[PDB]
Order: structure tokens, then sequence, then C-alpha cells
């Protein structure tokens, strides 16, 4: 969940 | 004298100091059920503690108490270096083979003692003094 | 290459940092300078590994970060990873062009992580020296009564 970019 | 249920003995503590540094010294002594703030939120932090605490003590024999109660205020040194009440200690045992209260303050603080010695004696005097004769003159007054 | 996503984040080691991130550069003096038959430039930005010479210290607060959806590496996963990069596909690769691997496990996207650990590290040692403590003096409290 921390990876997630916009 | 075998009659340990007639005997008691009421003792006033010297005055113990802790100085609490760390958080550690703050949850050992949050530990202790008979260490009692009046507010339980205080910031005890490098602040420093006083336990001025009373012994009351029963016996069952010769070194085994029947009853131990040790109660006292606990008073913190303000920047004035005037000493206010913020709890008490309220310890009481039954059948005990010592006060914990007391080993506790014994080792983890300091005894505040009032009398200071000189570096020195000074020597007053050598006196002589006579007993009298009789003593029928001090028994009568 | 063993790059490091570590730029002098954490501190206090010295010159790593500085000896890491120069490396950086063969990824550009292989396109200007003329060693580029001789020699394919494989940077792999290694994380956080466990039971090393240079992390065994750190290995106690692992489980805390690996709990903000991060991953440590075991020293035979971070090898494996590794050993991917020598397969004839990323071989084939770094002879076109500089192969920048990253095997950070995540790690680049916890803001601040040098306080992070600090903290992860104050929340065990604390824990670990209190509850000695009160461990200890419930001790001498229950032998003197």
């Amino acid at each position: 969940p921390i990876t997630k970019e916009s | 004298y075998t009659d340990f249920e007639n005997t008691f003995q009421k003792t006033v503590e010297p005055v113990y100091q802790m100085h609490i540094k760390t958080s550690k010294d703050i949850a050992v002594l949050r530990s202790k059920e008979w260490f009692q703030l009046d507010d339980e939120d205080f910031d005890l932090l490098n602040k420093t503690l006083t336990f001025e605490t009373e012994t009351e003590v029963t016996f069952k024999n010769a070194n085994i108490f029947s009853s131990v109660k040790c109660f006292g205020p606990i008073k913190v040194e303000l920047p004035t270096k005037e000493t206010v009440e913020i709890g008490i200690v309220d310890y009481e045992a039954g059948a005990s083979h010592g006060n914990p209260v007391v080993d506790f303050l014994k080792r983890n603080g300091s005894t505040l003692e009032q009398k200071v010695n000189l570096e020195n004696p000074i020597p007053i005097a050598v006196l002589d003094s006579y007993t009298p004769s009789t003593n029928e003159p001090y028994a009568r007054v | 290459l063993p790059m490091s996503p570590n730029h002098g984040t954490f501190g206090g080691d010295g010159m790593y940092s500085e000896s890491k991130l120069s490396l950086e550069t063969l990824f550009n003096r292989w396109h200007s300078e003329s060693w580029a038959n001789q020699l394919t430039v494989c940077g792999a930005i290694i994380g956080w590994t466990r039971g090393t010479g240079l992390m065994s210290a750190n290995n106690i607060i692992a489980e805390g970060i690996e709990k903000m959806g991060v991953r440590t590496f075991s020293q035979k996963e971070m090898a494996f990873n590794l050993l991917g990069l020598l397969t004839p596909e990323v071989v084939e690769l770094c002879q076109k062009s500089p192969v920048m691997a990253d095997l950070n496990g995540g790690l680049q996207f916890v803001p601040e992580l040098k306080e992070f650990t600090a903290k992860l590290r104050k929340e065990l040692v604390e824990t670990s020296e209190v509850r000695k403590a009160v461990s200890i003096e419930t001790a001498l409290e229950h032998k003197v009564v």
C-alpha cells in the first residue's frame, strides 16, 4: 500500500 | 517474655530523598501499590521526592511481624527548595519478615540527615562532679 | 555495483554514503568514456538485509519496519534477487545500457527513516530495561516480605 504513487 | 500478642513498635523512619532522572524510575515507582499520588497524571520527571514515613508493627514471634504499616506523605521539592505534599505511602501487610517500603527507599533513594558532623570535634571542657552521700533529697523533689 | 539507498540518511557511518553515492557516476561514464565494450554496469540498490556484517546491530527493529508494508530481506532472499541480475535477459539488457535494479523492498517510501528507526529502537530498549527493573524490584520486595 505504501508503494502506490498518485 | 513470650507475650508477643501484647508487643508493638511505632518507628519514625529517616526522611528519604529520590532524584527521578529517567522514565524507568517513574515506572518502578508506579509499580509499587503503596506509592499513591493525589493526581495520577503528575509529571514526576526530573522532580526530587521526599518520603516522610512512620512504620507501625505488631509482632507474632521474635523476628516475624504479624502486621506492618508504613504510612506518610510524599513531598516534591519545588524550585524554591520548599517541599509540598503530592501523595502518600500507604503500605499495609499481615504476616511479613520486613518493611519492603523502607528497603526500596534504602537502595533507590538516599537518607536525608539533619545532623552534620564538623571536620574535627572541638573539645569544650573536662569537668569533675560528685554524686551526693544520700539519695533522699533527689527522691523528695 | 552494490549501491545503497542510504545517502547520508542514517549518519555516523564515516564515508560509506560518499563511497556508495560516488559509484553512481559509472552509469554516465559508461556512455562518455571508451570502456563500454569491456565492462557493463549493473547497479543493484540493495535493501535492508538481515544478518550481514554491516547490518547485524539493526535486526531487532526489522519486525517494526515490516509493519509499514515495507520488506526486509534474508541473505538468501537478497542473494536470489542479485542472482536474478546474472540471468541471460538482464545480461543482454546491461550490454544495451546500464541497468539500475532497485532491491530496496519499498524502504525509500518511508518518510524520515532515521527518526522512525531511532523511535523503534527506543520503544524496545525502554520496554526491556523497564520490565527488567520492575521484575528485579518485585523479586527484592517478595524476598523481604
